[PDB]
RNA sequence: CGCUCUAAUUGGAUGGAAGCAGGGGCGAGAGCUCCUGUGGACCGAUUAGUGACGAAAAUCCUGGCCAUAGUAGCAGCGAUA
RNA sequence: ACCCUCAGAAGGGAGGCGAAAUAGAGCAUGAAAUCAGUUGGCGAUCGAGCGACAGGGCAUACAAGGUCCCUUGACGAAUGACCGAGACGCGAGUCUCCAGUAAGACUCACGGGAAGCCGAUGUUCUGUCGUACGUUUUGAAAAACGAGCCAGGGAGUGUGUC
């Protein structure tokens, strides 16, 4: 009658006190957009980052209000860098044999886009049995 | 060409289209804008009064240099585009005709949707001074119409 | 017409700019102020130079215009506007909630604000706002 | 970091590949990735290579397109029809 | 094909074929510039590098993000009191004690709450900063030079020798 997701959708990882502190920090602090200078002024100039090279560039010179320039000081904490907002470390899966060695307490799984409905059904049920959450589940009518 | 940009329920609706019409697009936007909401019969009487010069079509967007008309309400500029009005009458003759064939009361039906689209230009060239030539094109217009039961 | 004022100020024998500075401060704090007896408001100094400044402001202008008020009604209102960011939303709201009057249209007597009063027994070099307006050419309607 | 094609190793796809549109997540970032729709046949990853490999600019080139504008012209000529 | 419409082998409507006609003839896909219609936000008293960062309004089907608010409590860096008591100062005010105390960013726990609700996205409002970009130049917002806009194209390569 209604749509429901396959697998352990509500599963949360068990992180140490320090890894949860750092995850909450990354979420609070965030980071600026880091879009290219004047991307909004010209349609031919895309949003993708390019170092402002111009000798007179306001952003290059670090004028306040012209946006933050990419620096190493903006990096996220090592202990949490790359984690999903849930706290899980991602493992990209293509088949059933890719689920082997995956710890469902630390890692969650993301099935590649290309993988069809047939192979997805077999990956999803074998993941639920192994205690692993699928980040992109199939919504079946139950 | 175009396709109907708005959904239409066949049981309470009648459709019609004009293809690659060599008429002014600017005039077509203005006519469409003004006849929308009106009854098919009201629109026919309106467009006939325009061809006669008794009723002006408000030119709200394409009005540079257009003189003011007293009969224009809430606005100032307007004209009497007969060519595009005669073409819209062909569209309303078709629409009401399709309607009557389906068992509806064609004239009494409300114009739910009417929009003009520039499908292209019939390329032309005009010789100018100094051994040079410039464009002299004709706009090709498509216009959709969806009539609905009151 | 009625204007429900929270504060009613008596400008009589009071130093204009000092009243104006306080009325501006209060209008930005949300108060609905009404300056009363503006014809009797005072401005210190040598009359000849004061009138020279106000006469120059009347003679200044072009096609764009420089509308300078001749009546004490508007002169006090303009003095207040120069102490308010009238172009900004908050500033315009503050200014529009302040009104200056000739005489006293209210039943209540106005309050004399601190530090604004001028002791006539101690000062001879000053002018009444109405005296400036008569020299400017305004019709004495007070 | 990204692009092309080669190779080894190894995967995905008509139970819907690439591409495109809109949207979610990650990376300081180059960029990676997922969802939905469209599409309807191809597509990756790692490693070692290959190079006609990355654009906002050059009065840059080609194509397309908007404003200009329903504007100028469709009068002027000793032939005013 | 048939039928209706039409001046009509046009076009249109209805209909038929096919998995698909948004595969219908320069007919795979169908980007941007850009146009018509329309939705959301703003809007006819108000100021211009168009934004970045903060914070508010209004707007939001699912999916791929799931957080967020308030009482209270724990922890508590730098910093750090009011009141009161005593004592100075012409005075504004100050010293001593109270006290490195109460407080103090972040984080967490119990209880309660939100699901357009938190994030995010669109738009708009407020605060702060802000006269493009690239080039030339001692000095560029420049009344120095280039570009109408978009897409695609567009610049360290080969041999020999060292
Ligand atoms: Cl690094
Ligand atoms: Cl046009
Ligand atoms: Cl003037
Ligand atoms: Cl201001
Ligand atoms: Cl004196
Ligand atoms: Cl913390
Ligand atoms: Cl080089
Ligand atoms: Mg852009
Ligand atoms: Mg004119
Ligand atoms: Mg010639
Ligand atoms: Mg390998
Ligand atoms: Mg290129
Ligand atoms: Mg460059
Ligand atoms: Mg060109
Ligand atoms: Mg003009
Ligand atoms: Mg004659
Ligand atoms: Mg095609
Ligand atoms: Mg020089
Ligand atoms: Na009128
Ligand atoms: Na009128
Ligand atoms: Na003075
Ligand atoms: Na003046
Ligand atoms: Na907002
Ligand atoms: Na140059
Ligand atoms: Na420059
Ligand atoms: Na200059
Ligand atoms: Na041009
Ligand atoms: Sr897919
Ligand atoms: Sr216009
Ligand atoms: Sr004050
Ligand atoms: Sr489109
Ligand atoms: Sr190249
Ligand atoms: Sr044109
Ligand atoms: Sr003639
Ligand atoms: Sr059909
Ligand atoms: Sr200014
Ligand atoms: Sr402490």
């Amino acid at each position: 009658t209604e749509l429901q997701a396959r697998g352990l959708t509500e599963k949360t990882p068990d992180l140490s006190d320090e890894d949860a502190r750092l995850l909450t920090q990354r979420h609070r602090v965030g980071k600026p957009q880091f879009n290219r200078q004047d991307h909004h002024k010209k349609k031919r100039v895309s949003t993708s980052w390019r170092k402002p090279r111009g000798q007179l560039s306001k952003q290059r010179r670090g004028i306040k209000g012209k946006g933050d320039t990419v620096e190493a000081g903006f990096r996220s904490p090592t202990a949490v860098r790359g984690k999903h907002p849930s706290g899980f470390e991602e493992v990209r899966v293509h088949n059933v044999d890719d689920l082997e060695g995956v710890d469902g307490d630390t890692e969650a799984v993301r099935i590649a886009s290309k993988v069809g409905a047939r192979k997805r059904e077999r990956i999803e049920e074998e993941a639920e049995d192994a205690g692993i959450r699928v980040l992109n589940p199939t919504y079946v009518e139950v | 060409g175009i396709s109907y940009s708005v959904e239409a329920d066949p049981d309470t609706t009648a459709k019609a289209m004009l293809r690659e019409r060599q008429m002014s697009f600017k005039h077509s936007k203005a006519i469409a804008r003004e006849i929308k909401g009106k009854t098919a019969g009201e629109a026919v009487d309106y467009l006939e009064a325009v061809i006669e010069g008794d009723q002006p079509v408000p030119f709200k967007q394409h009005n540079s240099g257009v003189g003011h008309k007293s009969k224009v309400d809430g606005w100032d500029a307007g004209r009497y585009p007969e060519k595009a009005s005669k073409a819209f009458l062909d569209l309303l003759e078709n629409a009401v005709g399709n309607a009557d064939h389906q068992g509806f009361d064609g004239e009494a039906m409300t114009i739910k949707h009417v929009a003009a689209h520039k499908v292209g230009e019939q390329q032309g060239r005009k010789p100018r001074a100094m051994g040079r030539a410039s464009a002299w094109n004709s706009p090709q217009v498509d216009v959709e119409l969806i009539l609905e039961e009151p | 017409a009625e204007f429900d004022a929270d504060v009613i100020v008596d400008a009589r024998d009071c130093i204009m700019g000092r009243v104006a500075s306080q009325v501006a401060e209060q209008a930005l704090d949300g108060e609905t102020v009404a300056v009363v007896n503006a014809e009797r408001a005072v401005i210190t100094g040598r009359e000849e130079q004061i009138v020279e400044k106000y006469e120059k402001r009347v003679d200044i202008g072009n096609d764009n215009g420089y509308f300078y008020p001749k009546r004490p009604d508007g002169i006090f209102k303009r003095t207040i506007r120069g102490m308010l960011p009238h172009k900004k939303q908050r500033g315009r709201e503050a200014f529009e909630s302040v009104r200056v009057y000739l005489g006293n249209p209210y039943d209540e007597d106005g309050e004399v604000l601190d530090g604004t009063s001028l002791d006539r027994l101690s000062n001879i070099k000053f002018v009444t706002l109405g005296e400036i307006s008569e020299t400017l050419g305004a019709n004495k309607t007070w």
